[PDB]
């Protein structure tokens, strides 16, 4: 249903100060306000396209768009990850009477166009579209400006639209983009391509979305009337610094807006051979409540991604760290105790706690950083006649402390006068058992429980994370990830030799000062990124825009 | 520094770093944001 | 005395801000950060009263 | 929300940025909900910051969430004599999702290191899998619908 | 728009929702008010300002 239809090098030039957009939903009135977000850097690289030569070109983090026309050449875009029929992708087009955006399934043709001839033809852009989980109607002299983002799940889409009359190339001057669209789509977007509507000339710019800093003005209409970036050269950090659009002479000691940390490194110890979840998570026999059973895992890849299709924990609570932090981390000790209870008592096993099992079988410390996991066994752990091979203990003389053992089978005293054996009328044996049987009620069928002790100490790791290590760079402002020790600076050589198992070494001010690599075992340091002593020497701002640096 | 005899013996009773050294305790304090003006 | 007082935590779990970032994902660090931000600009504040 | 004392009984009910007690206050400019059904013992990974199988390839939700997230049992309407065949799952992702993302492809995961191409041999797997709930199962694996 | 604030970020306008007519907020309070006295002592008689 479609065909296929030289090239040169593509221009450049600067988006001088254009492509400021508005950052948030909120509302404000005649205020100067200082935001982090992603925008576009003024005088920036812009590239240049155009004939149609149209490419398909990446969006990262968001997408500047800028056509001057004078015969609405331009029609819409697509979006996607593969653009190849296995993926969902999105499509917005203007077929001159209404908007169509559809988020769907197309097996988009090499060179999609729309055409113009001289009613219509020519709807050659893909070839069929399955699923459509998203659909939207609604039924040089110009220069159209966009901005594409997508977060959390929503494709938002600002615009401006302005008559220019200098034709070959992108104006400068000021330009403030006003909210067009917010769709809740929910894909992943990689690519994107124009399509162009034939005749059988007009150009385009597209520049990229960086993170930065700027200084909004917001006028008394909560338009945004003047911005300034602030890493681009002095004037505009002393500008920020102050946070006003002026400055009168003086030294203006400043601060550092002008340097952003790039790569991100990660450097683990070389461990391959997974953990055994599975000889301590299947287990044909676990270990009665009062005898529990403790046991050490070291030289591990912690993944907890194999146990999702075995078991579903009724409970996984994880108290000194975060779960979702527990794939970046090596930790050095690692012990797991484990043992069989009944359903109701799965509250029990926290710090705090008070009841049968939290004060005569099994306690935890108040300051446990660690994991708790629990799963219904009634499967495994049920039978015909009952399963009596698990036991506790009911009556104990006073209360356990934290990670205490007692075995002790004596004969308690309730009463006054001594026992010695002989169990009569206040002289109880201590030790009950659990019968399993395989009609019970929720609240009394077995749970097998499991509880996991981790440290993290100036040692080598023992057991880590699956998180693939990558290459060093030094002599640069990077993020770096060091045994599940994060950080930013610049990392060189150094010669502060440490002693055989220390990790790192700290400074005074209690700061990381030296860490060493683990694969090879050379030192480096670290170093801030910031220089903090430079000084702007500026006549007034309403004189003349120069200045010196101290 | 054409100062006098009498001067000369004033500075020195009173016991008052390029960035190339840095790379003790002044240093400690240059990185967390303490500078001192001359 | 100012560099000495980086030492402190204020009510944190730790002093050291990378140990809290690695640890923590933001909804529960914001609780530490914002404890040992309040407890930094104390120490400015009395230095400059000074 | 008083029109449906009479009618279901919410297992889970947890608002997140407000009161339980002030929604009859409140007026909202936008409201979406999302709807679908997973296993009893999955209903606690629908929150902000868990981890698990639903919250890594299926649905996750942002830390910054303002909301109400409501669940109840249905045993006794997608339960049949032969099994309910008709909910899937995914069980295979490369990587993890990002907050309020779908993902309906369904391309034969390579766990292995030679290439798939289809043909799910001994490395490749095909991603989706069905849940079958039959009206004797333990309650830690029935139908639970769920509403957010 | 709904409502306004002012530079101390504090509603300052709002909007009638029923009949679309704007209105405005100003504090209860007055805080200007100062009472000469002479010793409570004395007497228990004072002036307003
Ligand atoms: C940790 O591993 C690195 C890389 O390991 C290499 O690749 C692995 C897949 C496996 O084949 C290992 O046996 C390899 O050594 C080691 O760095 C290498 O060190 C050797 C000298 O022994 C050197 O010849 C290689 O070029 C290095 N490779 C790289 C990429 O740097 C490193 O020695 C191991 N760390 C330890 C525990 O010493
Ligand atoms: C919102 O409603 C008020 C009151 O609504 C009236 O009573 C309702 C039960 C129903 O019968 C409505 O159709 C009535 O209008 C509206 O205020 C009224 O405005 C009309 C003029 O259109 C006026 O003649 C009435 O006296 C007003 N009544 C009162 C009590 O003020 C109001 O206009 C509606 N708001 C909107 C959306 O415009
Ligand atoms: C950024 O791009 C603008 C636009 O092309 C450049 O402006 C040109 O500047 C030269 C010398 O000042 C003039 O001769 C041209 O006429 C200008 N072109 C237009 C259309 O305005 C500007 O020099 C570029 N450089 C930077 C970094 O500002
Ligand atoms: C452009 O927009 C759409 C693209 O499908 C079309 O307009 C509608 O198309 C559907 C399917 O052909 C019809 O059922 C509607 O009656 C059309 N009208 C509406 C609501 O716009 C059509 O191809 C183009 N629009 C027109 C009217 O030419
Ligand atoms: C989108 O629709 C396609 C149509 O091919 C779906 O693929 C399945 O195709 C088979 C026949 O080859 C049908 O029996 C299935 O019913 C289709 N599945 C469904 C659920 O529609 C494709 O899976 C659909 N995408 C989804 C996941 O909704
Ligand atoms: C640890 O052991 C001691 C000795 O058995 C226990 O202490 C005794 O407690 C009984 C009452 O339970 C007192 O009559 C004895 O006088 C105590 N002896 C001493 C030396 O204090 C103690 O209870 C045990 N601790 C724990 C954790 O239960
Ligand atoms: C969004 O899509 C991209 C492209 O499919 C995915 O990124 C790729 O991830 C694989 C490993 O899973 C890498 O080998 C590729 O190099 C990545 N490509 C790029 C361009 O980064 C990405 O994983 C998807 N994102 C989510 C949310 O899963
Ligand atoms: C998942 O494991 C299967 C065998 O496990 C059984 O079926 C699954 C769906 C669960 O109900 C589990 O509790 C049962 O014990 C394998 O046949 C299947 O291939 C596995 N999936 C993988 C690894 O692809
Ligand atoms: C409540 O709804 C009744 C029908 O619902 C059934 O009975 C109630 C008590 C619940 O068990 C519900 O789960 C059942 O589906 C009506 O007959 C009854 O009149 C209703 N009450 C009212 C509205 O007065
Ligand atoms: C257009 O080029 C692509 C590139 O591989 C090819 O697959 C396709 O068959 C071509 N279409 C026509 C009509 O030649
Ligand atoms: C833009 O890119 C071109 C070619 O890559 C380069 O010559 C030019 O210096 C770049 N502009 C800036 C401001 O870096
Ligand atoms: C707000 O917009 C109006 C036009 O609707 C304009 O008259 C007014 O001057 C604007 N307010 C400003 C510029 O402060
Ligand atoms: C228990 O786990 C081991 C380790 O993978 C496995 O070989 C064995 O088959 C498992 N037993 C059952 C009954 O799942
Ligand atoms: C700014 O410069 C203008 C033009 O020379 C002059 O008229 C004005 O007085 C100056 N204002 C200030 C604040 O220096
Ligand atoms: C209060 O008045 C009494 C009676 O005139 C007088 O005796 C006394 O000194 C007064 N005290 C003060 C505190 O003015």
């Amino acid at each position: 249903q479609c065909v296929n239809l030289t090239q040169l090098p593509p221009a450049y030039t600067n988006s001088s100060t254009r492509g400021v957009y508005y950052p948030d939903k909120v509302f404000r009135s005649s205020v100067l306000h200082l935001t982090q977000d992603l925008f576009l850097p003024f005088f920036s690289n812009v590239t240049w396209f155009h004939r149609f030569d149209n490419p398909v070109l990446p969006f990262n983090d968001g997408v500047y768009f800028a056509s001057t026309e004078k015969s609405n050449i331009i029609r819409g875009w697509i979006f996607g990850t593969t653009l190849d029929s296995k993926t969902q992708s999105l499509l917005i087009v203007n077929n001159a009477t209404n908007v169509v955006i559809k988020v769907c399934e197309f097996q988009f043709c090499n060179d999609p166009f729309l055409g113009v001839y001289w009613m219509e033809s020519e709807f050659r852009v893909y070839s069929s579209a399955n699923n459509c989980t998203f659909e939207y109607v609604s039924q040089f002299k110009n220069l159209r400006e966009f901005v594409f983002k997508n977060i959390d799940g929503y494709f938002k889409i600002y615009s401006k639209h302005t008559p220019i009359n200098l034709v070959r190339d992108l104006p400068p001057g000021f330009s403030a983009l006003e909210p067009l669209v917010d769709l809740p789509i929910g894909i992943n977007i990689t690519r994107f391509q124009t399509l162009l509507a034939l005749h059988r000339a007009a150009a385009y710019y597209v520049g990229y979305l960086q993170p930065r800093t700027f200084l909004l003005k917001y006028n008394e209409n909560g338009t945004i009337t003047d911005a300034v970036d602030c890493a681009l050269d002095p004037l505009s950090e002393t500008k920020c610094t102050l946070k006003s659009f002026t400055v009168e002479k003086g030294i203006y000691q400043t601060s550092n807006f002008r340097v952003q940390p790039t790569d991100s490194i990660v450097r683990f110890p070389n461990i391959t051979n997974l953990c055994p979840f599975g000889e301590v998570f299947n287990a044909t026999t676990f270990a009665s409540v009062y005898a529990w059973n403790r046991k050490r895992i070291s030289n591990c890849v912690a993944d907890y991604s194999v146990l999702y299709n075995s078991t579903s924990f009724s409970t996984f609570k994880c108290y000194g760290v975060s779960p979702t932090k527990l794939n970046d981390l090596c930790f050095t000790n690692v012990y797991a105790d484990s043992f069989v209870i009944t359903g109701d008592e799965v509250r029990q096993i926290a710090p705090g706690q008070t009841g049968k099992i939290a004060d005569y079988n099994y306690k935890l410390p108040d300051d446990f950083t660690g994991c708790v996991i629990a799963w219904n066994s009634k499967h495994i752990d049920a039978k015909e006649g009952g399963n009596f091979n698990y036991l506790y203990r009911l009556f104990r003389k006073a209360n356990l402390k934290p990670f205490e053992r007692d075995i002790s089978t004596e004969i308690y005293q309730a009463g006054s006068k001594p026992c010695n054996g002989q169990t009569g009328l206040n002289c109880y044996y201590p030790l009950y058992r659990y019968g399993f049987y395989p009609t019970d009620g929720v609240g009394h069928q077995p749970y097998r429980v499991v509880v996991l002790s981790f440290e993290l100490l100036n040692a080598p790791a023992t057991v880590c994370g699956p998180k693939k290590s990558t290459n060093l760079v030094k002599n640069k402002c990077v993020n770096f990830n060091f045994n599940g020790l994060t950080g930013t600076g610049v990392l060189t050589e150094s010669n502060k030799k440490f002693l055989p198992f220390q990790q790192f070494g700290r400074d005074i001010a209690d700061t990381t000062d030296a860490v060493r690599d683990p694969q090879t075992l050379e030192i480096l340091d670290i170093t801030p990124c910031s220089f903090g002593g430079v000084s702007v020497i500026t006549p007034g701002t309403n004189t003349s825009n120069q200045v010196a640096v101290l | 520094s054409k100062r006098s005899f009498i001067e000369d013996l004033l500075f020195n009773k009173v016991t008052l770093k390029q960035y190339g050294d840095c790379l003790d305790l002044i240093c400690a304090q240059k990185f967390n944001g303490l500078t001192v003006l001359p | 005395t100012l560099v000495k007082q980086l030492s402190s935590n204020f009510g944190a779990i730790s002093s050291v801000l990378n140990d809290i970032l690695s640890r923590l994902d933001p909804p529960e660090a914001e609780v530490q950060i914002d404890r040992l931000i309040t407890g930094r600009l104390q120490s400015l504040q009395t230095y400059v009263t000074q």
